RNA sequence: CCCGCAGAAGAAGCACCGGCUAACUCCGUGCCAGCAGCCGCGGUAAUACGGAGGGUGCAAGCGUUAAUCGGAAUUACUGGG
RNA sequence: CGGCCGCAAGGUUAAAACUCAAAUGAAUUGACGGGGGCCCGCACAAGCGGUGGAGCAUGUGGUUUAAUUCGAUGCAACGCGAAGAACCUUACCUGGUCUUGACAUCCACGGAAGUUUUCAGAGAUGAGAAUGUGCCUUCGGGAACCGUGAGACAGGUGCUGC
RNA sequence: CCAGGGCUACACACGUGCUACAAUGGCGCAUACAAAGAGAAGCGACCUCGCGAGAGCAAGCGGACCUCAUAAAGUGCGUCGUAGUCCGGAUUGGAGUCUGCAACUCGACUCCAUGAAGUCGGAAUCGCUAGUAAUCGUGGAUCAGAAUGCCACGGUGAAUAC
RNA sequence: AGCCAGGAUGUUGGCUUAGAAGCAGCCAUCAUUUAAAGAAAGCGUAAUAGCUCACUGGUCGAGUCGGCCUGCGCGGAAGA
RNA sequence: CGCGGGGUGGAGCAGCCUGGUAGCUCGUCGGGCUCAUAACCCGAAGGUCGUCGGUUCAAAUCCGGCCCCCGCAACCA
């Protein structure tokens, strides 16, 4: 339930402190087609 | 229709939502069994649970018996014109009227209790506002949540001002610190601590993807006019003895040194560089002053730090709203208001998102 | 062990279904909750999540961890560089 | 780390925990090079005339606003969609209103449609006051138009060019 | 569905255009030389009135015959003689015409008066090599009216490319 | 000055209609029944309840009380 | 409490000595250059000189008090 963060001691502000903590991280959807959007073998191998 | 019988209904829209929070059925039930626990003959030999319970049921008093007869105006101020206008009794007309401001001012007795939940809603306070790490996207969305509620804070009539600033390397902010002026401006904002979320596409990367970035906005008042050192002399004992010894004769007479042993604390103070008590003294109590005051800027933190950690074990429960432009719609994950409007959210349309999140608060 | 009962009467569950590896699609959740042995799936049309329909693999036993060997000619004398 | 050696810098012998599921070799197709060779274009050079400076037209970012509709927003958006915003356009904003409906097909009932004028109001509409009646061998209805009604639906310049 | 407002707001900035800074020029009078195109609830000569934008009357033409519609630069004579000048043209006030139910926010044009900025343009940057650049004028689509934009036609006509 | 009686009336009096109801900051100082009673001097109890004084009569019945101007004292006054 | 120097745009330093018009580098703001940022090129703005008082034709300048900062001194016993 409760969320382990990675610093030790917290001071003068706790939603900033989490906002330079790996859970709200900058998340980069793979994009499906274009740069960045080749696969080997993808969702479904069969031919 | 009628725009008199249809604010009715929004008077409704404004109830309903305190009728469904608080559960004015479960909230009136709770009365009738203190009322049991008040009625009784052995509740003088515990004063202070009287006296706690005493003030307690008139507590429940200005919430309940405010919606109790608020459901009863509903139909009467709408029926009282209903039967007015059918004769066209302009009198009758004229007295639906002031029952507008019955219930309403009732709304406001409720609206004493929207605000009640602060001890510095009226102050002014600042709109700190922090950007995650993102690249440069997150960079721009400190810029785009900084004017969100920048332009809602002149919607309303509050004054900005901006105290601190900083700018982003390529586009956009990285940390603006803005001080809202006015009076209950930290009482609105009070639901504005947490982290947002943005999904968008972002066109700062050349291959654009749609980035999930945050921002983070912290508030505070930061207003006070009290600051004690307490230096009241009734604390700080002294203690006078004389020094090592080498100036032969006359040092080894003279009771130079001096020591301040604080009352309450025990922390001491002793000083003896220059040769006179006086001037040992002026010294010993200045050193004394820091290191009291200085004592206190630890308790200060102290309740600070204890205070961050009931925060800091939330994790994923900072979130407040999740701007989702790449389908257009706005979801605050807190309450649960869904909208489609992320043309007008950027104008400050969120007075949906504070009647919701304050009052459910 | 052998004979008698107006009696089918008392006796079927357990994993898996993207590929490796037999076995397919719809609803609910939307990188959140979760799956995992490996590669990796989930970012509002998921056969990889959860729940149902069917299907398969086994069956009073299945499935998951744990230990050794095999696959490993990735310690090669048989049998490598 | 320990041992041996060295004046010293170090040399030599030489692990584990933990962590990743790849590291690496040759070669191949492209792209790229402040690599080379060759070639082309107003690209440069050689020139003429403009822009930025000044007023105005128009569009955009901003700011503002009840709203300043949405979209385009490196080259390849910016006198662009719009080959033309006083109403209309119009999708926007405020206020006033109607909802099986402004547009469509089906059904029952009551009526040919259509024409003229008055009152209230910003208007949408509501309330009326006079009048008339075309095709068949159903003629107690079919074919047209108006009106009320419920059920299927109608409608969307609402979202996603990912 | 409907009226009014808004897309035209305004400390700022940018892109794309028009018009000038003058004498290869402005202004006054007389005056030469084209192409393409459009036109029926449409374009609407002659004539009369007005200083004009136009108004009244009104044939012709749905078209190589009619109207739009005297093309403007250019040419000749005269004057201003290098100054913010008779350069320049915004802005504003007063008085009017057209279209349209309606010109206030918010039209176009005319008239009288007023008459600012601007004197060859910082960093930087753009177009073009033949009838092109530059420069001047007309028409059409759009459209009740409403462009310096777009589309298109025509007149004059270089420089340089070692 | 004592000893005997009352010490009331509306008034649980308006706080902002949680609780001081002659008593925390509440306000304001009413009129009557009158020998006599201040919406109050104190204690007290979440609040009330309750007990006295204010003020007034009877009674044993005379001087008595409160300040000021002053002489001389008292307490304040604890060191090897 | 003594002595000397200092307090000037957002930062660091000029100018004060011998009075009138306050400067330089960086930074800030706007525009170019580049696909974009840095840098570079160009333009513009910004400080009444700690505060109060006095003198003076005139005060950032001369003098004094106070607040503040730095250094020295704070000794023989
Ligand atoms: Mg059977
Ligand atoms: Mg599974
Ligand atoms: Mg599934
Ligand atoms: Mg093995
Ligand atoms: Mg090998
Ligand atoms: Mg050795
Ligand atoms: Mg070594
Ligand atoms: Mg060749
Ligand atoms: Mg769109
Ligand atoms: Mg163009
Ligand atoms: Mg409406
Ligand atoms: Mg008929
Ligand atoms: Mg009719
Ligand atoms: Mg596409
Ligand atoms: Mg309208
Ligand atoms: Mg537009
Ligand atoms: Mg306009
Ligand atoms: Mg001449
Ligand atoms: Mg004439
Ligand atoms: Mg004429
Ligand atoms: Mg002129
Ligand atoms: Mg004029
Ligand atoms: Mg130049
Ligand atoms: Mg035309
Ligand atoms: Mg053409
Ligand atoms: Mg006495
Ligand atoms: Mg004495
Ligand atoms: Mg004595
Ligand atoms: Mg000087
Ligand atoms: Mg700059
Ligand atoms: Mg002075």
């Amino acid at each position: 339930s409760r969320y382990q963060h990675t610093k030790g001691q917290i001071k003068d502000n706790a939603i900033e402190a989490l906002l330079h903590d790996p859970l709200f991280r900058q998340r980069v959807e793979k994009n499906k087609k274009g740069k960045g959007s080749y696969m080997r073998k993808g969702k479904h191998g069969n031919r | 229709i009628n725009p008199v019988n249809n604010r009715i209904q929004d008077l409704t829209e404004r109830s309903d939502v305190l009728r469904g929070y608080l559960d004015y059925d479960a909230k009136k039930e709770r009365l009738e069994e203190v009322n049991a626990e008040l009625e009784q003959p052995d509740v003088w030999n515990e004063p202070e649970r009287a006296q706690a319970l005493g003030k307690e049921r008139s507590s429940l008093e200005a919430v309940v018996d405010t919606l109790d007869q608020m459901k009863q105006g509903l139909e009467d101020v709408s029926g009282l014109l209903e039967l007015a206008v059918e004769a066209d009794d302009e009198e009758t007309f004229n007295e639906a009227v002031a029952e507008l401001d019955a219930l309403e001012e009732k709304l406001a007795q409720l609206e004493f209790r929207r605000m009640f939940s602060g001890e510095y809603d009226s102050a002014d306070c600042y709109l700190d506002i922090q950007a995650g790490s993102g690249g440069t996207e997150a960079q721009d969305w400190a810029s785009m949540l900084e004017r969100m509620y920048l332009r809602w804070a002149e919607s309303r009539g509050f004054k900005t001002e901006i105290i601190e600033e900083s700018e982003g390397e390529v586009a956009g902010i990285k940390s603006v610190t803005i001080k809202i002026s006015g009076d209950y401006a930290y009482g609105w904002l009070r639901t504005e601590t947490g982290v947002h979320r943005l999904v968008r596409k972002s066109p700062f990367d050349s291959g654009g993807r749609r980035h999930t970035s945050f921002s983070s906005a912290f508030v505070y008042p930061e207003v006070d006019d009290d600051i004690d050192i307490e230096i009241n002399p009734a604390d700080l004992r002294i203690d006078v003895y004389r020094t090592s010894g080498a100036g032969g004769q006359h040092v080894n007479r003279t009771e130079s040194a001096v020591r301040i042993t604080h009352i309450p604390t025990g922390i001491v103070t002793q000083c003896q560089n220059d040769r006179s008590q006086h001037k040992n003294k002026d010294q010993a109590m200045k050193q004394m002053k820091a290191k009291l005051y200085e004592l206190e800027m630890q308790k200060k933190n102290a309740e600070k730090q204890a205070m961050e950690d009931n925060k800091s074990d939330i994790g994923w429960g900072s979130q407040i709203r999740s701007y989702v432009l790449d389908d257009s719609r706005i979801k605050d994950l807190r309450t649960g208001v869904e909208t489609r409007n992320t043309q007008a959210v950027l104008d400050g349309s969120l007075d949906q998102f504070i009647e919701a999140s304050l009052k459910a608060g």
